[PDB]
């Protein structure tokens, strides 16, 4: 009977780490919709590999404790391969993965 | 604080750890996170935490690779400290260990390194050591560069290299192909008791040289060969620490006299001189036969140096001697007394749920296809060990490699891991080898859970809520050990003691008429004391004694010839009886057609003091009884059971269940015509009405009626 | 000791042996004590070797040798005296024995307090409760729980006060007290060594603990006490005292009670000697056995001799059907010759006990046997509620409970259903009494919910079985 929310974690390919709060129940859509809002760059395809090893689907409607992300997770972030390859055969470092709107507000690690 | 013992893994990947959930809140880290593990010798290594519902609060659940790059072993205490700080690495030189790759060759990365650190993400320190299993070999690898330092993460773009000779081990590492924890499958309950009685004394040696009590002397594991006796006792050893002494009979008897007790005595001085160290004896019925069974100096002198070796262990401190044997009788008694080996585990023949464990282990280097279904070859293996298994995995190895090697034809010194990497063994490699195997423990009894639960039963409500009850009030809340089911053949009497057995996961030991009756007929009726002492290694059990009265049938049961109701095997089981208390976790069941002619003392207080007569089942029960039989199988929707059960008023659970194999039967063999429908119809069952026939007369009702009125 | 001499060589066995003798003649006066005789001297017919054989014949003419070796005395240790070669018990020799066998209880508890003498112990220590516990216990296993209780007491604070070093201050050790609850740890940590073997000791059964049958206990105080306080008045009369007495009916009576009550009040070992004993003895062709029992009642005198399911033989050749034969066997033949060649004047009286007395060999109601026969019937009205009450004796009792009426409905219950009512009726006040503090006195609620539960062990077609008998009788 322990938990019915969740905190989620995203490990961010700049070294900067993503937090927010979820319901236990919320869909894997919420979260891609809410590190997309925090991005710098809002449309740029990317997927979230969840901690056990599965890769979670933007268009997959599961929840996230299905998913095994409660009562919290770590997420490690990537940019579609699509992109990857376009961004490295240009040379352009992608040295900014979230907003300077968020990222002003940046806090340490305790 | 933040501090946690170290316990053994469920998950066997080696870049990954498990803590309790609690203590993950505590220390603020979610699911994933990458954290250090302080180890002794100023040693660190870096993982991945997880949670799951098994680990407790203060501990932490490591595999073998963790605790060897800690260089701690189960018992001891680390300290967590996460560490977010840690990036993805850019290049990591990684490199075998000599050990592991010696008759293999090809590029390892692309079949091993590449594969497992692939999309993997896992922590990489300077200086680990972890394992990748494929190709039918155990491969391991340290890694000897880091860009960054001195750890990060592994990511899709971090170059990974591997040019350089292999690398020797250190003496203070062991191999990780050595016999651990994680090589034994069934038998979990057995491992775990030697693990109370061994691992405190050699991993807190302090607790026992500060007082003048010693903890057991000796260990005799005993049961069929190839069930782990050996494998455990390395195990043990190898997992604490202690140093590992292997005797065995044969070794010491091929000497002469004189040379043989030296170098028996002398294994037991180095021990010592070693400390804490193990002492196994293999084969002890032939180091120690029994003395009336041979002249001969040698072995009576062995057995008398074996007895004052063991004496002399109140001496040899943190010394402990197990041994093996077949049978616990097998055995000089001597060696049984007081002291010396005074402690005994059978370790028995695994289920079907311990042999499927063992292939996992087996199968663990071995490439499967995805027809392979280990789970059906573990529920076809009935009678076979472990030793058999492990034979099954290499017999289905062979045949799947000469298939690709007849093509591949590299004649060399090492073979290519590549062409390792393609093999293969499929369902086809496994069923020709399950035909060319033959189990080595086929004579030996099988116990194990039965698969019989209370929805098998028809009918009999209240007797499956009394035997609820009786298994249940000693535990929730003296109480009865036993019960006595009398009544007509056929109704349940058995599926009663095994449906107890199923819902509370024990094991259940059948005693039948023919096993009775060879007892008394060949007048060794002491092997009653062995069933019963079955019952209590196998706790939780139930000891079902069916056809009690087989053997005053076998003398005559209405006639009669120089016995009457009592005889060599009832007399043994009651004396038994009366040595088991109702802590040992042991349900006696018995059963009989003919309760008055059964020697009345198994009733009397202490022993089965429950009595439950088992009717005839009734109309709504019959009905019940009929869907039970065709739960598994199709049936039309124009089969009346009702009608059916309306029709069969004196028949037994037994002729219900003859009625549906009978339509049945006529179903399939329909289906085969046709061929050359899917389902049963009611013509089916209309035709086996016309054969079918109550088992049970009104006069056998009559009289278990009266018997149960004469009793209350 | 035995293994330690045969693990020598030919020839150094002897003389090893050899040596003891020769040394204690010249330190006299000296004890040779020889540990696992059996071993050392095992039964020549039970061995194959020319050295077993041999080692026994040195042993037989050193022990002759103690003729001339002034003031030494041999001494020896096995585990059953019958396990040894029998030269080695001849006249001279080895020509005394002593049965050791296991303490009881108040020989556990006394071993408890010599094994902390030195232990200081807390108020809440109870070592008269744990020697009762400690049942199946031997001196090695009372040894290991003083020490261990200590130990852990010595863990929960000492070891974190002290260095791991020897030496310690005195105060600090004398600070250190033992709790029950260290002895409750080593007791659930301990395994009896002796749980199987038959324990004899003089029991703490009195006639305040039998409800009833108060002319059957004055009528065995006038078969056992009798005979020795007044023996003058036997001789006068030309009497011949009875050997022994066979009890008959339902069981659970108190039968047990019987036997041993009177073997308290003559403060006399009681010896049981159960049903399945007989069986094995039959069924293993080990009827040597029987002279092992009534010997043990010579060497325990004063005794008293109890058989318990005398029917056990008779069952055993098939007891209701069997052959067309009678009930005699070569056990019970055994039986009956050790008790004829038994006299009264060893203070051995032998009491019997069977559950189906229409099959017992006649041959054991002869006179010099268990001539005299005892209905023991379900307690009656008045007896009933005695049994209850002595029960009771041990716990306050509220006033609202009606013995009398509990009696009059358990006109089919035996006394030892009676007492399961008592005790359930008192864990059931004990459970009220413990959750009152997360009660003083057994109320009434605790008999009728016992009420509930309990149920008589003799149906009412075994009771007319057995007063029919009993009539039959006249
Ligand atoms: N319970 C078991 N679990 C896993 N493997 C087992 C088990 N019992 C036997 N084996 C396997 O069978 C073989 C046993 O052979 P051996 O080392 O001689 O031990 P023993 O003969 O004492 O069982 C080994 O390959 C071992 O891995
Ligand atoms: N109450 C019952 N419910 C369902 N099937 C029954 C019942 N009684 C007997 N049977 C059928 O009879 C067969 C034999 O039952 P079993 O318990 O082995 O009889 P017994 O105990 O007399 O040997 C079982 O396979 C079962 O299908
Ligand atoms: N007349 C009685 N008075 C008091 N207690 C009795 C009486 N009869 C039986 N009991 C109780 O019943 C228990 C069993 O008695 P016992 O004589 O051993 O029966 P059994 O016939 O089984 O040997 C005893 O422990 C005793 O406490």
């Amino acid at each position: 009977r322990k938990y019915n929310y969740t905190l989620l974690r995203v490990r961010l390919p700049d070294g900067c780490l993503l937090q927010g709060t979820f319901y236990a129940r919320e869909r894997l859509g919420a979260v891609y919709g809410f590190v997309r809002e925090a991005l710098q760059s809002d449309w740029l395809p990317f997927e979230l590999l969840a901690s056990g090893g599965q890769k979670l689907s933007e268009d997959e409607n599961l929840a996230l404790n299905e998913c095994g992300l409660v009562p919290s997770a770590l997420l490690t972030f990537s940019w579609d391969m699509a992109v990857l390859e376009d961004i490295k055969a240009a040379g352009a470092e992608p040295d900014s993965i979230l907003k300077p709107e968020l990222l002003s507000a940046i806090e340490k690690l305790l | 604080p933040n501090r946690l013992i170290v316990d053994e893994a469920i998950n066997e990947d080696n870049s990954v750890v498990s803590l309790s959930q609690p203590k993950m809140d505590e220390l603020q880290l979610f699911r994933g996170d990458t954290v250090l593990l302080k180890g002794k010798k100023r040693r660190e290594a870096v993982c991945i935490v997880l949670s799951d519902d098994t680990c407790s609060d203060e501990k932490i659940r490591m595999n073998r690779v963790v605790r060897n790059n800690l260089r701690v072993r189960l018992g001891d205490v680390i300290s967590i400290q996460p560490c977010p700080d840690v990036k993805y690495g850019k290049r990591i030189h990684v490199l075998p260990i000599d050990d592991t790759v010696e008759g293999i060759t090809g590029n390892l990365f692309e079949v091993y390194l590449k594969p497992y650190f692939l999309e993997a993400y896992r922590p990489i320190r300077k200086g680990d050591i972890f394992l990748v299993r494929g190709g039918m070999r155990a491969v391991e690898f340290k890694v000897v560069e880091t860009d960054p330092s001195p750890y990060c993460i592994v990511a899709p773009d971090t170059v990974i290299h591997c040019e350089g000779e292999p690398i020797k081990r250190e003496d203070e590492e062991e191999s990780l192909n050595e016999v651990g924890y994680d090589d034994i499958g069934g038998c979990r309950k057995q491992l775990a008791q030697i693990k109370e009685m061994v691992e405190l004394p050699l991993r807190h040696p302090a607790l026992f040289k500060a007082i003048g009590v010693k903890p057991p002397r000796g260990i005799l594991l005993y049961g069929p060969p190839g069930t782990g006796k050996t494998l455990i006792a390395r195990a043990v050893a190898n997992e604490t620490g202690a140093f590992f002494f292997l005797i065995n009979g044969p070794e010491i008897m091929s000497k002469l006299a004189g040379e043989s007790e030296s170098n028996l005595r002398k294994a037991f001085e180095e021990a010592e001189k070693n400390a804490p160290a193990i002492i196994f004896i293999d084969e002890l019925d032939a180091i120690a036969p029994k003395r009336e069974k041979t002249h001969g100096e040698v072995e009576r002198r062995i057995v008398s140096q074996l007895l004052t070796l063991m004496d002399g262990l109140k001496q040899r401190a943190h010394v402990i001697v197990m041994a093996a044997t077949n049978r616990p009788n097998s055995i000089d008694p001597a060696l049984r007394r007081f002291g010396r080996f005074d402690r005994e585990v059978d370790i028995g023949i695994p289920d079907a749920t311990g042999r499927l464990e063992i292939l996992q282990i087996h199968t663990k280097n071995m490439k499967l296809a995805d027809d392979v279904d280990l789970e059906q070859v573990a529920n076809e293996t009935h009678g076979h060990v472990g030793a058999d298994l492990a034979a099954l995995c290499s017999e289905a190895a062979l045949q799947a490699i000469r298939k690709k090697m007849d093509l591949i034809d590299l004649e060399d010194e090492t073979i290519d891991a590549e062409v390792m990497n393609s093999l293969a063994v499929t369902m086809d490699d496994f069923r020709w080898a399950l035909s060319q195997s033959n189990p080595s423990a086929l004579r030996e009894t099988v116990v194990e859970v039965p698969q019989v639960t209370w929805e098998d039963i028809g009918g009999l409500e209240d007797v499956k809520r009394e035997l609820q009850e009786l298994v249940q009030y000693p535990v929730e809340h003296t109480p009865s050990k036993g019960v006595l089911f009398y009544g007509p053949p056929g109704c349940g009497k058995t599926l009663l003691a095994k449906a107890i057995a199923n819902e509370c996961q024990a094991n259940f030991i059948s005693i039948k008429g023919p096993e009775l009756l060879t007892m008394w007929f060949g007048e060794s009726e002491a092997n009653v004391r062995e069933i019963f002492d079955k019952a209590r290694q196998a706790a939780p059990c139930v000891l079902f004694f069916d056809e009690l009265d087989s053997i005053a049938k076998a003398r005559g049961g209405n006639i009669g010839d120089g016995g009457g109701a009592a005889d060599r095997v009832i007399n043994q089981i009651l004396t038994e009886m009366d040595g088991m208390s109702t802590k040992k976790n042991v349900f006696i069941i018995g059963a009989t057609n003919r309760p008055d002619i059964i020697d009345p003392a198994i009733l009397r207080p202490g022993r089965l003091d429950q009595l439950i007569y088992i009717p005839l089942p009734d109309e709504k029960s019959r009905v019940a009884i009929l869907k039970a039989n065709l739960r598994k199988s199709p049936v039309a929707k124009d089969v009346d059971l009702e009608f059916l059960a309306k029709m069969t008023n004196g028949f037994s659970g037994a002729d219900l269940t003859e009625i549906c194999q009978r339509a049945c039967k006529l179903a399939i063999r329909e289906s085969i015509e046709s061929e050359i429908v899917p389902e049963i119809r009611r013509d089916h069952f209309e035709e086996a009405m016309r054969f079918a026939r109550r088992s049970v007369s009104d006069n056998d009702i009559r009289k278990y009626e009266m018997f149960a009125q004469t009793l209350q | 000791n035995g293994p330690e001499i045969m693990s020598k060589l030919a020839g150094e066995s002897e003389s090893n042996l050899r040596k003891a003798f020769e040394e204690a003649e010249k330190n006299a006066p000296a004890i040779i004590f020889i540990d696992e005789l059996d071993a050392i001297a095992p039964k020549r017919e039970k061995t194959h070797g020319e050295v077993e054989r041999r080692i026994v014949s040195q042993l037989l003419t050193l022990m002759d040798g103690l003729k001339q070796r002034a003031h030494v005395i041999v001494m020896a240790a096995t585990n059953r005296p019958n396990s040894i070669d029998p030269a080695l018990r001849r006249f001279g020799r080895f020509d005394r024995e002593v049965d050791i066998g296991i303490p009881d209880a108040t020989g556990r508890l006394e071993i408890l307090q010599i094994h902390t003498k030195n232990m200081k112990l807390a108020d809440d220590v109870d070592l008269e409760q744990v020697a009762n516990e400690t049942h199946g216990h031997v001196g090695a296993d009372l040894a290991a729980l003083c020490s261990e209780a200590a130990l852990q007491a010595i863990r929960k604070k000492m070891d974190l006060i002290d260095l791991e070093d020897e030496t310690i201050d005195a105060e600090v050790m004398n600070s250190l007290a033992v709790t029950m609850d260290d002895f409750r740890w080593a007791l659930s940590q301990s395994n009896p060594s002796a749980l199987r073997e038959t324990v004899v000791e003089v029991p703490q059964v009195t006639w305040e603990d039998i409800g009833g049958l108060e002319d059957v206990k004055r009528e065995l105080q006038e078969l056992v006490q009798y005979p020795v306080e007044h023996p003058d008045k036997f001789l006068k009369f030309g009497m011949t005292p009875s050997k022994g007495v066979l009890f008959y009916g339902p069981p659970g009576c108190g039968k047990t009670l019987l036997a041993k009550a009177i073997a308290n009040e003559c403060q006399a070992n009681f010896i049981s000697i159960k049903g399945p004993e007989l069986l094995t003895m039959w069924f293993g062709e080990s009827e040597a056995n029987v002279r092992e029992i009534f010997d043990k009642a010579r060497q325990a005198a004063p005794c008293v001799l109890f058989f318990d399911e005398l029917d056990s033989i008779a069952k055993a050749r098939g007891g209701n059907i069997g052959d067309g034969g009678g009930a005699a066997d070569r056990v019970i033949n055994q039986i009956l010759t050790e008790m004829d060649g038994m006299s009264t004047k060893k203070n051995v009286f032998i009491i019997g006990a069977t559950n189906r007395p229409d099959i017992i060999d006649p041959a054991i109601l002869r006179p010099g046997r268990l001539d005299q026969l005892i209905y023991i019937p379900l307690p009656d009205e008045k007896s009933r509620v005695a049994i209850l009450k002595a029960n009771l004796r041990k716990s306050p009792v509220a006033k609202d409970v009606d013995l009398e009426f509990l009696a009059k409905m358990t006109n089919g219950f035996s006394g030892a259903d009676l007492t399961e009512i008592c005790q359930r009726a008192c864990k059931l006040a004990i459970r009220e009494s413990i959750e009152s503090e997360i009660v003083p006195e057994i109320r009434r609620d605790h008999f009728e919910e016992a009420m509930r539960f309990a149920r008589r062990s003799v149906s009412d077609n075994d009771i007319r079985k057995y007063e029919m008998f009993a009539q039959t009788l006249q």
